[PDB]
């Protein structure tokens, strides 16, 4: 379990791996794009210490699954989708750790179950968005974009120690 | 003659550049035909393109470069670009680019010294005058060490050493050793070499005459 702060090359690696996976730019896109309404309350609210690694690691899945479709590998590039499977088993990994040893991750009440239900919720209403676009190129730019707005503030409870005001 | 024609005219060439925490970024275009007097530059989040943010003062000017300093605070995201060339009364030319905070960072700007002892380096990196509680930036610096044709890279905890000038020493080298330093950082990979002006300084050379 990652109890210290000494450094995290984690989410540094991610926002590589789906930098390197983009095909366009947003503002190429400004037509087929839409809010898909990220849920920042069950994230950088209540849950700060450890508390919210439950549900990165349910995030994580959903991630790897909406990833590992026939569709997303045709869509994206295999060879760097390959790290992109890679690291997020690695985070995985990391996350458990922390719940498989006896430290407080799992003792949050239903509310731990809620973030992992919210964000399946918002992940699948990508999954339709996904539908509707008929799996255009500019959906997936999109899609992209929020996957990683989303994953790169993930961590934050654990980066943004900046305002303790 | 190679590959499809040179388009000498719709460059959009976009480079940024950190000036002390201060995030600069200008964009480079040639004049084929038209020559656009006045620039306009917007930007966004990637996460939802639609809030096409205008830039004050670097609104239809007569400047290549934007200085920014509170209006890009997603340094979790990459902030899209958009440039606008008109010419005249109508635009010319559009497009979009993106710039990770987390990749990027060319850094170069600051000034570094280098002074050579009898047998160590004194490095010293000087950095703005800002408090690391005030910033929340996460990124590492390298120390870059040519020493008499030795390439090599130094990257220690920039962990309150960033506040101030960097003060490095580097030992273990020999008399007349022209050391040449860099002044680089890393992110998530070493991709992120913006090497600056490699300055060299030669430490004492003990290249006398060799006696008993």
């Amino acid at each position: 379990c990652d109890l210290p702060q000494t450094h995290s090359l984690g989410s540094r690696r991610t926002l590589m791996l789906l930098a390197q996976m983009r095909k366009i730019s947003l503002f190429s896109c400004l037509k087929d794009r839409h809010d898909f309404g990220f849920p920042q309350e069950e994230f950088g609210n209540q849950f700060q210490k450890a508390e919210t690694i439950p549900v990165l690691h349910e995030m994580i899945q959903q991630i790897f699954n909406l990833f590992s479709t026939k569709d997303s590998s045709a869509a994206w590039d295999e060879t760097l989708l390959d790290k992109f499977y890679t690291e997020l088993y690695q985070q995985l990994n990391d996350l458990e750790a922390c719940v498989i040893q006896g430290v407080g991750v799992t003792e949050t009440p239903l509310m731990k179950e809620d973030s992992i239900l919210a964000v399946r919720k918002y992940f699948q209403r990508i999954t339709l968005y996904l539908k509707e676009k008929k799996y255009s190129p500019c959906a997936w730019e999109v899609v992209r974009a929020e996957i990683m707005r989303s994953f790169s503030l993930s961590t934050n409870l654990q980066e943004s120690l900046r305002s303790k005001e | 003659s190679y590959d499809s024609p040179d388009y000498t005219d719709e460059s959009c060439t976009f480079k940024i550049s950190l000036r002390n925490f201060r995030s600069i970024l200008s964009w480079e275009l040639k004049n084929h035909s038209i020559v656009p007097t006045h620039y306009t530059l917007l930007y966004t989040i990637m996460s939802k393109p639609e809030d096409l943010k205008v830039v004050k003062n670097c609104a239809n000017t007569t400047r290549s470069f934007c200085d920014l300093t509170d209006e890009w605070r997603s340094t979790h995201e990459a902030y899209v670009t958009v440039l606008e060339g008109f010419s005249g009364n109508t635009t010319l030319f559009s497009c979009s680019h993106n710039f990770w905070l987390a990749i990027d960072m060319s850094f170069e700007p600051p000034e570094f010294e280098i002074v050579g002892f009898t047998n160590h380096i004194n490095v010293m990196v000087k950095f703005p005058s800002i408090v690391e509680e005030e910033l929340q930036f996460d990124l590492s610096l390298v120390i870059e060490e040519q020493s008499e044709g030795i390439v090599k890279k130094h990257k220690p905890e920039i962990k309150g050493n960033m506040s101030g000038n960097f003060t490095y020493i580097i030992d273990k080298l020999i008399p007349n050793t022209n050391y040449c330093v860099s002044v680089y950082l890393e992110h998530s990979d070493e991709q992120a070499v913006i090497k600056s002006p490699l300055k060299c300084t030669l430490l004492p050379p003990g290249q006398e005459s060799e006696f008993s």
